[PDB]
């Protein structure tokens, strides 16, 4: 019996591998996004850059 | 301070080389050279995109 009821609060527990695996996705896209602006930025830096070398 | 001669020398030479500027003058080939090989290298650190060329990369996901 009392292990039954154990488990049954795991059972109710479960859901947490779930979203941990919703968070790893969502700031992924986000640091993702942030990198890519980052990209940009950095790279018309440079591009401009090269202009006040000459 | 036009007495001292040299200021004076120095400054009517400059106003001459203003003047004579109506295009940049005494380049010679070495100059050519030069700009040559510093541009070159000055491009191949920065790549070899365009002079001007407003780039995008085009972005993807995982």
């Amino acid at each position: 019996i009392d292990m039954e009821k154990s488990q049954q609060a795991l059972v109710q527990k479960r859901h947490y591998l779930f979203d941990v695996q919703r968070n790893n996705i969502a700031m992924a896209l986000e640091v993702t996004y942030r990198e890519r602006l980052h990209r940009v930025y950095r790279e018309v830096k440079n591009r401009l850059d090269y202009h006040i070398s000459v | 301070d036009p007495v001292q001669k040299l200021f004076v020398d120095k400054i009517r030479e400059y106003r001459t080389k203003r003047q004579t500027s109506g295009g940049p003058v005494d380049a010679g080939p070495e100059y050519q050279q030069d700009l040559d090989r510093e541009l070159f290298k000055l491009k191949q650190m920065y790549g070899k995109a365009d002079m001007n060329t407003f780039p995008n990369f085009t972005f993807e996901d995982p």
